[PDB]
């Protein structure tokens, strides 16, 4: 049905767009991740020092 | 030639029955030759 | 029997569990996967265990383009479906009548093969352990069984070791007679548990055996073989793998060598306490072509209780 | 060349038994991390 | 007859709400009782 | 010409350079790869710069199955020899006459396509930029050029705008008369720098134009098109792509979408000050087929004084 | 459906100019992390 | 058919002196041009 | 050459075991450096602690 | 004619020797002077 076919159409693209999504967010998240944690890091031993 | 395949099953789960009970009383042989040895 | 009563014997392990220290754990038969792939784990109870998950594979032949899979789990129930693009549904659901007696009944349904419906009852005793399963279970017209039956048992002879038989019952149609097959089972386990050995005499004269040892709490190592056979002049295609696996707080590793040459690994860093990011990589010497596929476990809630659980 | 259908279980034997002793020997052990 | 006929209704059963039962259960049994639309979505409510 | 010197222009970038702020930073066109590949560097001095690499590819079919390569260079001079498996010799020298003049020859040596030798000027000026380079140059019985010799010029009209042209000079085997073609380009800078604007009108009527930003001292991005054309009517066959790129102290992160629907990212993990893990997957979303390859980038030295730098 | 040799240099252009919009738009700035 | 290449060859070699120069002075008439206005 | 021969497989051979090595030794590295930067971390915590 | 030789032999030159040309330079230049062996394998001598 042109409801069917409009319903696996919209599916399709929900994907790809999810998988898109997560194949360039997922990376950048884990570098954002590291340079926030270094950051801690970084502020925990200034924080040791004085 | 059903009747060989079905008499060599027959037979297989014949055996099977018997080393079922074979198994079944494993421990009881082994604790038998524990006390002979 | 009270005489016999004395020995005190172990329940030995499930049949179905023979390999699972070696085949379950220290390889990655089971882990392995092709291309990218995310996981998305969705958790709503925990003391009723309900859990929501989520698959997009791409690039991999064995995965789907997309599955959904809810599973659920309490004390004595658990159940599982498992929706898969082109819809096909698989199912599985597993009812404990006694603490010690479950039955399980799993069922794939799709558009090719279709319903194929396994469903069995497993017995565990203080000394051995009985399963019986039927694979595709009908009745004919003629009245003889249809389908595929197969009835396990394993009996612990001593407290260090385990033997058992698988009995296999297939007819295929009905018209020609059900061909039927036993295998012999044995696990030995050392006293001191160090390491596991296991063998499996497969029917058709395939002889499945491997080993298990742990090195220590972090470190686990196995190998396992196989000698499958053939008939024209008689054919032996076999293959030995040697496997180890190394587990830490913060990620899991798993290598293994295979006696066809490929080499491959297994790499999980838990970068977050949700979050796990997956990497396999394997390489095949005798043709010189290399399987790869990265991979994620985003492990969100949606609970404010699981949360903090979650949290700490 | 032989290469004879023993020659495969021969050989996945004699691969199995290296295996099995490596992995039972003290070497396994000190593959293990000191730490 | 009636046992034939019933191995295959109990199998459109099957795939046809199988998955609608898990969700059904777990909704039930969980204490906050999600709505539908989130809790189907891979997406954290809380 | 005292009148025209109060301008004071600055010298803008040669005209390879000219893309360089997209095509070679802010996308994966360079850095891309497929399948495993281990890149060891070993580095042995620094004020005169020495460095022996080593490269083991397998899966990607551009790149070879080992490398080794030795660079050297100084305040003046450079060199780099490159042995490819099966003996594919590739070597680049660079020599520095004056501050702003260099001289660069590039040799790549094979069995297939043997000595496709290149040799090239640069000269850079105050306000322009000039350099020729001649491929597989040679001479001929009847006197006339042989090979393939490209000049260009680029001059700074103003301080934030750059205008030159790229002359071509082809000659396959010399009986024939020898093709020629002119191609125009633009570079603008912004007065701030902030975002840089490139335009390349290739000969053979091909447009490649592209953006340049610096969102942030960590994060940058630009864009590029192409418009490549045909005749049996006229083919038109062109991309857009959309890339990104994020710098941090501890990774690189490069992202880029494609008019032709597949999606690219490329991570590199700083994990140790040597050592570098990379990642690069992408997905074809018109075949709906991945590209993945990772990668390592161990960096160990060869003298104490090297390493007691590495390690502050 | 056309799909002229022309729709395809449309295509890109457009393409091309809604991409520069975007990156000299607030929102390329949004995108970059305050961190 | 070697004459009409070796002429086209020899007008765009030409035509990219000529912009060349243009491109050499266009910092000149630049300046002239902000003068004007 | 037979010199020849042994010489190519010698070196494919050598080329197959550093292949094999890196890529069963490199992410079990990583784990170890993982888990011995954790247990640093913990020690500099309880450092902290007392 | 020894114009179009010398291209010939220098092709064989770079070829033959070009990677060589490199190491020899590196290792004068370098004051350690690493032994040939070491210098060439990818492992750390210090």
């Amino acid at each position: 049905s042109f409801v069917r076919n409009a319903f696996t159409k919209s599916g399709n693209l929900a994907w790809t767009l999810t998988t898109t999504a997560l194949l360039l967010g997922v990376p950048l998240s884990l570098s954002i991740l590291a340079e926030q944690q270094l950051i801690e890091m970084e502020k925990t031993f200034d924080l040791q020092s004085d | 030639e059903k009747r060989a395949h079905q008499e060599q099953t027959e037979k297989t789960l014949k055996q099977a029955a018997y080393v079922a009970a074979f198994l079944w009383v494993s421990p009881m042989i082994w604790h038998l030759v524990k006390k002979q040895w | 029997h009270s005489h016999r009563q004395s020995l005190e014997l172990v329940n030995p392990g499930t049949v179905e569990n023979l390999n699972k220290e070696v085949s379950r754990d220290v390889f990655l038969s089971q882990y392995f996967f092709t291309g990218l792939r995310a996981d998305l784990n969705k958790a709503f109870s925990m003391n009723p265990a309900f859990q929501t998950s989520h698959t997009f594979s791409i690039g991999s032949q064995a995965l789907p383009k997309y599955a959904f899979s809810a599973l659920f789990a309490n004390d004595n129930l658990f159940a599982q479906g498992n929706i898969d693009n082109d819809l096909s549904v698989s199912g599985r659901l597993n009812y404990g009548w006694d603490k010690k007696n479950i039955s399980k009944v799993n069922l794939q349904i799709s558009d090719g093969q279709p319903t194929m419906c396994q469903l069995e009852q497993d017995y565990q005793a203080s000394d051995f352990s009985v399963n019986v399963k039927t694979l595709n279970p009908s009745f004919s017209e003629k009245g003889e069984f249809t389908g595929v039956a197969v009835a396990s048992f394993l009996q612990s002879v001593t407290p260090q070791l385990a033997l058992g038989l698988e009995t296999l019952y297939s007819r295929t149609d009905g018209s020609a007679p059900g061909d039927a097959g036993v295998s012999y089972l044995t696990r030995y386990v050392s006293k001191k548990q160090d390491w596991i050995f296991s063998g499996q005499l497969q029917a058709n004269g395939a002889l499945i055996a491997s080993l298990w040892r742990k090195v220590a709490q972090n470190v686990e190592a196995g190998i396992e073989t196989t000698l499958q056979a053939g008939m024209v002049q008689p054919t032996v295609e076999g293959s030995t793998t040697i496997g180890a696996k190394y587990e830490y707080r913060q990620s899991v590793y798993r290598g293994t060598l295979d006696s066809n040459g490929k080499v491959a690994c297994f790499l999980e860093r838990k970068v977050l306490p949700t979050l796990s990011v997956l990497f396999c990589g394997e390489i095949d010497h005798f043709k010189n072509d290399t399987k790869i596929g990265c991979g994620l476990q985003f492990e969100t809630a949606g609970n404010q209780e699981l949360l903090m659980l979650q949290q700490g | 060349f032989k290469e004879s259908p023993l020659y495969t279980i021969a050989l996945n034997g004699a691969f199995f038994v290296a295996g099995v002793a490596f992995i039972q020997s003290p070497l396994m052990d000190m593959l293990a991390p000191q730490l | 007859e009636r046992i034939s006929k019933i191995l295959t209704l109990t199998h459109n059963v099957a795939h046809y709400g199988w998955i609608p039962f898990v969700l059904y259960l777990g909704w039930a049994h969980t204490s906050n009782r999600p709505n539908f639309l989130n809790l189907l979505s891979p997406l954290p409510s809380v």
